[PDB]
């Protein structure tokens, strides 16, 4: 027997079953005027501020329609956003949250990634004993989302591959006697750092980024995050972070390490409102 | 086959020499005088005891090492203050 | 074979052996063990004649860092040693005893030793229901003049920590620090081999010569030292492993010496991004204080001439210092026993201190008209929270008190603010100096409000105090011309 | 809801219970948590004010028996639960204090800052009561004596803390430090309890 | 006599402890100069938190916790003094705050001097980082 | 409290030893307290009878309380006689009986373990049998009885239990576990039978 | 480290300082090689050890070497009127050892 | 079930799912609406000590729903492998709450299951308790099993193991 638990929830599948009560509640909440704002704020409650970023993230997770036009024309429906900002501005934590939330999310690091291991690898089979292709980081994320941290740190030679991906949603292989075209219709979210240690507002947003403007063009949105030192905003951020850090799990005591077992598979298989 | 020991020695002279070395290095000097350099004196004294096959570092082995260290430091300084530094250090190389 | 037992100019010799049944999964790579077994022989068909492959059949293991994981991520602690740990935790001077037990051969450096204690303890890992996690490791960098026993401190930390990997700055590659993709010689398949920092999972990595990081190698640790995870997408392998390690880095400011005459950003080539992840950043400086020099020289002489082996043993028997093994076991027990959380009053104090620190950084940057190389951000507040948690944890206190908050603030001010307080218009300074020299008499004094009415930050008065021509005595309300 | 303060208090109480449960370390009581006591007392006072408010508002207003009965009953049950939590915590402290008093009546009479004034006075009077019981009718036997059976009569002991010279029942003991006696276990029980003689 | 009294040091959390050697054995120590006003602050704070809250119940906000708040109302128990800059302020273990002494109505049945600890109330401003005080007692 | 927690409902092994210390046993007096027809102080106790003690005759077996015999055995002024069940033959017969009947315990005296320990500790040289063999056979009996107890534990009902012929020390050491498990099983049944 | 041509795996071979362990190492023209090569000997001349953390091979060798180096003053001639640091191209930590 | 049982006190304050039967006014003091009342047919979690009384007095105001701990999934898990069940993860006071729920509902089948579970785990915990480590000059299985015990099982284990240790100490002294 095979039971495909997924979505990192440890017990449910990626295609989560929808009860009639849940569908009715979804329809009722769809009539809320600011349901968009409610869902955006409900995404990452532990992340203070960044409301428009959360709106863009919610738009990415459930994006627009893909136009499969005639004569080979193709208009992609996925939304790819590059967000560049100062260090320790929850840039990586937002991507981690998206990974923990999205149905199909694949993590990637600019330093910890190779183009062959990103798109397709020419390996050899062992059961039969002959050549084969293995999917990379974006092919596996087809119809999904790829969260790339340290985007500015990616190798240039392998950066053209992701450029082709976000350009036409397809990769091509013409090596080792293999001439194929794989489909990776993924949505790309990237987190980036300025060329300097911090962003320089005195300079145009071209020299502040070590990436080609052609590479920036295919992104639907580019979000600039500035860690400007305020006082009221800093106080609110500190209070929110301390409220977060003082949270205690329900089945846990104070001064007790948070051990993990995850043996919740007690059985294997399937076994208006304004909040 | 020789592992000399530094039991017979006076820590006062070595401490004063190291303190003066650091004082003259920080003041009108460019040679870095660190704790490694203080250990260098004991290392050179150990080598002196080794070359005599002595298993204990004698007083001569310590005075010779101190003189070598202070002379190497002084020769590393510019001639403008070299005479004054040698005049200051002359009180430590007594006997030779 | 043990590196201390290798022949001179000889590479260490490997040897294969086999466990069995209850002896399987008893130890992990990187652990020092002793084996009692049978020296057996088997003929591998893989280049002389009548050659035979030697190996060992194991009949006993005697480790000191427990079984796989950290004692299988649970307490293998006997009742007597556990009760001893509890008794040690009730010592009021336990903080001082631990501080004195850190690098006894290294004179001074008390704040550095306390920060090392905090790192070895570390904060409490937090895992929120929403999915993202809060790390509980402390990242400490030690800059300063060469020959200040920073490498000795890293070696001692590697020696005392239950899990610790010591690495050299130059001899370090990004693929060798986290994970290496290697092709299997027999099966022709690629696989991942854990890097240096991965072997230190749940422990600490002491990276000497941190200034010798290759810029392409230094960046590869940015994700793992903060997210505690390593993402690998290579050769058809896409994995995200966990690396919950502490980082203790030893670097050197450019020009050998710190060269405080130059700007602080000039002396440090590390960018703001890497400096942001680091929690504590100590900057040691060679004071060249002659009395301090005499004290250090006496300590070192006692170290060399056999006096260390007597005084350290006597002081350890006195109870104010404790051996490496007992500290290792105590640290393990405390880390596996308590995960303290903050009190609301501690939270308010920490928020207020963070706002104060950010305001100080803002005014410093405004005065300098330049972004400070030292970054102070929300991650710094998380670092303070983690240090408070570590202070409560070493006492086995289930909840952190404001005493831990005060001590953490003191250590933060002593290291990170010390780094951030370093300083390299001049016309205004010179004008103020000359006008007070001509106006304020050489042997007399006047109130500071007189200078205010005459007329800024007025760093000129502090500079002149450095020159010892003026002196603030009546609690800053009276500046007196000291006689220069 | 409303019992969170009492829940935290009883959690701390059970924590202290395991703390003293381990071996026989004879640790002093943890400091009286007057903070939680005052917080739950303020909660109880506010709930009592709410009960009076509901009563007077029902008298002046037109409230059916349903809501007036239900809210009042729920609040009364809330006081019941909070009072029970306080009672459990105070009972734990009282029983552990009883343990300290019974074991240490012949040992020592001691950091009292961890106890409230009521608890301190309770201990002070309870020592008097224990002494009264010992001297009332069962004075021939020692009620505070050791609860281990007297297996052996003559034992050897070593002096831990030098106490100079102490007159025993018949002769006298010269408690020279690092000196070993070999005498009756009967007349040296109190000294061993205090911590002067160590060997068995 | 002053040298025959009982050394009563008040533990900041909750206790008033007791403390009770040579020719120069009576000389006070540097820590004593530090805490000669710490103890006075703590005792007056105990008096405030025992009397005022039970008679009057908006509380005392520490000066350090006044930073990020923009224009809220605050009541501070702090030692009135004049800074080295020559402007009026209140000192506190949490920190010190400069005060806009204008538009302030004190209690007329008291003498107010530098060095006495007062109960000020008013609105803080982060723009000037000054506490505009309106009522004091 | 007046009674420490570990003494609440069970006996410490020292208490079991003290209780067993009052059993009468036969000993050989090495002195002769029989005052001849032709001073001295009699024991004249109140927890036992002094008649035998005042009338002891050297190398003439009498019966006295166990702890007085041990007190005399602190010197060489007496000698302990092992009971008939402390012979190798009887121990072997009990071993065979135990191995023959897997569901019932042996008919040993209730204080056999504590008596064996006390005699081995303080009267190690008063046995006609090799003590190194008696210790082994005693340990073997203890192991066999433990094995039987564990198998009898798999039938812990909720009404009652019959531990027939079981010794005293085993009962004392098993009391806190069995008497607590049985209480929970009874409570569950009573809660179920609340109708 | 190097991939073994016969068995196809990474193996570590010692350098000049390994063969000079508990001996002497001589460095002619100490001022003339690459600074990036010159910085690779700090652990070797101070900790007397070589730590390698590359290609999945992590270890700490021991090199009890006695470093003797020969250099040339700036411009080929030593200006005695100047401080030593100005007559050299090297830094304090390399001078300190 | 004594008044001053700390375990009983802790077990009383445990939230349980339960729907409402009346549109009661003025409640919700800390239930997300202090002044706003509580509606009819509203499913909320309430502490067991209060939900017990609220489930009897009234049609009762509150209808208790079967908690997750006594769902058929946990019942099947118990009937499958009682020894390898991490009951501590399910709850720290599982047995006391089971007793209280059975007493309130007279649900005999749950009592029959829990008695069998208790017996089977009592066998293993006695096996562990009587096992005493001896130094030739804390086994892995012992510790990895001890983490799956509630406080009462951890209390019976402590008492029995203390008795065994005292017996061994006296025997070989
Ligand atoms: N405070 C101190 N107490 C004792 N020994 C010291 C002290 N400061 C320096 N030393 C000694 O000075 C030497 C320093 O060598 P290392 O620790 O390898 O170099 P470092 O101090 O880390 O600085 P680098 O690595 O050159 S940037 C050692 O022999 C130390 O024992
Ligand atoms: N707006 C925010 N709200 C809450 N936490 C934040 C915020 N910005 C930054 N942080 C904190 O900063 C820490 C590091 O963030 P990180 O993901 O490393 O940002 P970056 O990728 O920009 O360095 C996180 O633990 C996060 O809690
Ligand atoms: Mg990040
Ligand atoms: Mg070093």
């Amino acid at each position: 027997t095979v039971y495909p638990l997924h979505a990192r929830s440890t017990g449910v599948a990626a295609r989560q079953m929808l009860t009639d009560f849940d569908i009715r509640n979804i329809n009722k909440l769809s009539k809320k005027k600011d349901i968009f704002d409610i869902l955006s704020q409900s995404l990452a409650p532990s992340i203070y501020g960044h409301d428009h970023i959360k709106k863009a993230i919610l738009l990415m997770l459930m994006g627009g329609v893909e136009k499969n036009l005639e004569n080979g024309s193709h208009l992609r429906g996925d939304i790819n956003i590059l967000m560049v900002g100062d260090p320790s501005t929850a840039k990586s934590q937002l991507l981690r949250f998206v990974l923990n939330t999205a149905s199909l999310a694949i993590a990637t690091t600019g330093r910890g990634s190779s183009g062959v291991g990103l798109t397709a690898a020419v390996t050899t089979d062992r059961e039969t004993g002959e050549r084969r292709l293995e999917a990379g980081a974006m092919v596996l994320a087809d119809r999904g989302v790829v969260c790339i941290d340290e985007f500015d740190k990616m190798t240039d030679v392998d950066r053209v591959a992701i450029h082709e991906v976000m350009e036409q949603q397809t990769v091509t292989i013409a090596k080792a006697g293999i001439h194929t075209t794989l489909n990776a219709r993924c949505s790309v979210i990237a987190a980036a750092n300025p060329v300097f240690g911090q962003y320089d507002v005195n300079r145009d947003p071209h020299q502040n980024i070590a990436l080609p403007d052609s590479l920036l063009s295919r992104f639907d949105l580019l979000f600039v995050v500035t860690d400007d030192i305020n006082e009221i905003r800093d106080r609110s951020i500190s209070e929110h972070v301390l409220r977060t850090h003082r949270y205690l799990p329900p089945g846990y005591l104070e001064g007790e390490p948070v051990r993990e077992r995850l043996n919740l598979s007690l059985a294997v298989g399937e076994d208006t409102e304004i909040p | 086959k020789i592992y000399p020991k530094l039991h017979q020695m006076d820590m006062d002279k070595v401490s004063r020499v190291y303190a003066d070395l650091r004082r003259e290095s920080i003041s009108t000097g460019s040679f870095p005088i660190t704790v490694r350099h203080l250990e260098s004196i004991l290392r050179i004294a150990e080598s002196f005891a080794k070359m005599r096959l002595s298993e204990f570092v004698s007083s001569y082995d310590l005075d010779r090492a101190i003189k070598v260290v202070v002379d190497s430091f002084v020769d590393a300084q510019k001639v403008s203050v070299r005479r004054q530094l040698r005049r200051s250090f002359a009180i430590y190389t007594l006997g030779h | 074979e043990i590196p201390e037992l290798v022949p001179v100019g000889e590479m260490p010799r490997n040897l294969t052996m086999t466990c069995d049944r209850y002896l399987t999964n008893k130890v992990i790579p990187g652990t020092r063990v002793t084996i009692v077994g049978i020296y057996s022989i088997y003929n591998s068909k893989n280049s002389g004649v009548a050659i035979r492959t030697p190996y060992i059949k194991i009949l006993g293991i005697q480790s000191d860092v427990e079984t796989s994981s950290i004692w299988n991520s649970v307490t293998m602690f006997t009742e007597e040693e556990e009760e001893e740990f509890l008794q040690l935790s009730r010592n009021p001077k336990l903080y001082e005893i631990l501080t004195n037990s850190i690098a006894p051969s290294i004179f001074g450096n008390e704040d550095i030793k306390k920060a090392i204690v905090c790192l070895l303890m570390g904060g409490s890992k937090k895992i929120l229901p929403d999915g993202m996690r809060l790390r509980g490791d402390i990242n400490v960098l030690l800059l300063g003049d060469p020959g200040t026993a920073k490498s000795q401190l890293l070696k001692f930390v590697e020696k005392v920590s239950p899990i610790a990997v010591y690495t050299s700055g130059k001899g370090s590659s990004a693929a060798g620090l986290t994970a290496s993709v290697q092709r299997d010689p027999m099966t022709r398949e690629f696989y991942l081999e854990g890097g240096a920092m991965v072997l230190a999972d749940g422990g600490v990595v002491c990276i000497d010569e941190f200034d010798k990081m290759r810029d392409e190698d230094r960046v590869a640790i940015h994700e793992a030292m903060e997210q505690q995870t390593i993402s690998i997408a290579k050769a058809g392998i896409t994995t995200v492993l966990n690396s919950r390690t502490s980082v203790l880095a030893a670097a050197n400011p450019i020009y050998g010496r710190y060269d405080d005459l130059k700007s602080p950003g000039d002396n440090i080539d590390f960018q703001t991004t890497i400096l942001s992840r680091f929690d504590m950043i100590f900057i040691v400086k060679d004071d060249h204080n002659e009395e301090r020099d005499i004290s250090i020289a006496n300590h070192v002489i006692n170290i060399h001439t056999g006096n260390a082996n007597a005084m350290q043993n006597q002081q350890e028997e006195n109870g104010s210092e404790i051996s490496i093994e007992k500290m290792k076991r105590y640290i393990t027990y405390c880390r596996l026993k308590c995960a303290p959380r903050l009190s609301p009053q501690a939270a308010e104090k920490l928020s207020s201190n963070f706002v104060t620190i950010r305001k100080q950084l803002l005014i410093n940057e405004l005065e300098s008209t330049e972004r400070s190389s030292i970054p102070i951000t929300i991650r710094q507040l998380e670092a303070i929270i983690r240090i408070t948690e570590s202070l409560a944890k070493l006492e086995l206190s289930p909840i952190a008190q404001e005493r831990h908050v005060d001590e953490a603030i003191r250590l933060f001010q002593a290291s990170t603010m010390d780094a951030a307080s370093q300083d390299p218009s001049l016309s205004e300074i010179r004008r103020f100096e000359q006008e007070l020299k001509r106006r304020l008499p050489i042997g007399w004094s006047t109130s500071y409000q007189t200078l205010r009415r005459e007329f800024a930050l007025d760093k000129a008065l502090y500079a002149l105090e450095k020159h010892e021509t003026i002196q603030l005595r009546h609690q800053g309300q009276n500046i007196y011309r000291s006689g220069v | 809801m409303y019992g969170d303060l009492g829940n935290k208090l009883v959690l701390e109480a059970k924590r202290t219970k395991q703390l003293y449960a381990r071996s026989n370390q004879d640790v002093n009581l943890p400091m009286y948590h007057e903070d939680i006591i005052r917080n739950i007392l303020k909660e109880v006072s506010n709930l009592r004010k709410n009960t009076e408010y509901l009563k007077e508002q029902q008298q002046l207003g037109m409230l059916d028996d349903k809501v007036a009965k239900c809210q009042y009953f729920v609040t009364l049950l809330c006081m019941e639960r909070n009072k029970r939590c306080l009672l459990a915590y105070q009972r734990l402290r009282t029983d552990i204090l009883d343990s300290m008093a019974w074991n240490n009546n012949g040992l020592d009479l001691m950091d009292t800052n961890n106890l409230s004034h009521q608890e301190q006075e309770y201990l002070k009077e309870y020592c008097d009561l224990i002494t009264d019981l010992k001297s009332g009718d069962l004075v021939d036997i020692d009620l505070s004596g050791s609860l281990v059976p007297p297996s052996d009569v003559f034992i050897d002991v070593r002096v831990l803390k030098d106490a100079g010279e102490i007159q025993t029942e018949y002769g006298v003991f010269n408690l020279i430090k690092d000196s070993q006696f070999f005498v009756r276990q009967s007349d040296v029980e109190r000294l061993i309890q205090q911590g002067y003689l160590q060997k068995i | 006599n002053a040298s025959q009294q009982q050394r009563f040091s008040y533990n900041p959390h909750k206790m008033q402890f007791i403390f009770v050697g040579g020719i120069a054995g009576f000389l006070p120590d540097i820590e004593d100069k530090v805490q000669m006003f710490l103890t006075r602050y703590y005792l007056t704070n105990d008096r405030v938190m025992r009397n005022e809250n039970f008679q009057n119940s908006m509380s005392i906000t520490p000066i350090k916790n006044l930073l990020g708040r923009d224009a809220q109302n605050f009541l501070l128990l702090g030692l009135l003094n004049k800074n080295f800059k020559g402007n009026w302020s209140l000192e506190d273990p949490s920190g010190s705050v400069e005060i806009d002494i204008s538009q302030t109505i004190p209690t007329q049945g008291h003498y107010y001097v530098p060095g006495c600890m007062v109960l000020v109330e008013g609105i803080y401003y982060s723009v000037g980082n000054k506490f505009h005080v309106t009522s004091m007692t | 409290m007046s009674l420490p927690a570990h003494l609440q409902q069970t006996f410490s092994p020292e208490e079991i030893q003290f209780i067993v210390e009052n059993e009468p046993i036969k000993i050989f007096p090495r002195i002769t307290t029989r005052q001849k027809i032709r001073n001295h102080t009699r024991w004249q106790l109140i927890t036992t009878d002094d008649k035998a003690l005042n009338n002891m005759v050297a190398m003439r077996s009498t019966e006295v309380v166990l702890w007085i015999a041990l007190l005399l055995k602190q010197q060489s002024k007496c000698s302990i006689v092992a009971p008939q069940w402390l012979t190798t033959k009887e121990l072997d017969r009990k071993i065979q009986y135990e191995k023959t009947h897997p569901d019932r315990f042996s008919e040993l005296p209730w204080n056999w373990l504590v008596l064996a320990r006390i005699l081995f500790n303080k009267a190690k040289d008063d046995f006609h049998d090799p003590i190194h063999e008696l210790r082994g056979k005693i340990q073997d009996l203890r192991e066999i009885r433990q094995i039987k107890v564990l198998k009898g534990l798999k039938y812990l009902n909720e009404s009652h239990l019959q531990l027939d012929n079981l010794s005293l020390l085993e009962i004392n050491e098993l009391r806190p576990f069995i008497t607590e498990i049985m209480d929970k099983l009874r409570e569950i049944h009573t809660a179920s039978l609340t109708a | 480290v190097r991939k073994d041509p016969i068995t196809k795996e990474w193996t570590l071979e010692g350098g000049a300082l390994v063969l000079a362990d508990k001996g002497v190492c001589l460095i002619d023209e100490f001022d003339k090689m690459n600074d990036q090569d010159r910085t690779s000997i700090h652990e070797a001349m101070e900790q007397q050890s070589i730590s390698i953390s590359k290609a999945g091979i992590v270890t700490t060798l021991q090199a009890r070497c006695s470093i003797i180096a020969a250099a040339n003053p700036n411009g080929g001639r030593y200006n005695s009127t100047l401080p030593l640091a100005q007559n050299v191209s090297l830094t304090e930590p390399i001078l300190s050892r | 079930m004594g008044y001053y049982d700390i375990d009983d006190v802790l077990a009383d304050g445990t939230e349980f799912p339960c729907k409402f039967q009346y549109d009661i006014p003025g409640l919700g003091y800390l239930e997300n609406n202090p002044g706003r009342p509580i509606t009819k047919n509203t499913k909320l979690s309430l502490p067991l000590w209060l939900a017990r009384i609220l489930a009897i007095v009234g049609v009762p105001f509150v209808e208790l729903l079967p908690p997750d701990m006594f769902s058929t999934k946990v019942m099947n898990a118990i009937k499958t492998d009682p020894v390898a069940l991490d009951l501590h993860s399910i709850n720290s006071h599982f047995f006391s709450l089971a007793i209280k729920w059975i007493m309130l509902f007279s649900e005999k089948e749950l009592a029959n299951v829990v008695s069998e579970l208790l017996l089977q785990r009592a066998q293993e915990l006695n096996h562990h308790a009587s096992s005493l480590s001896i130094d030739l000059n804390t086994n892995i299985a012992t510790s990895t099993f001890l983490l799956k015990l509630e406080e009462m099982e951890k209390e019976i284990y402590k008492k029995s193991h203390e008795s065994y240790k005292d017996t061994k100490r006296w025997m070989f002294k």
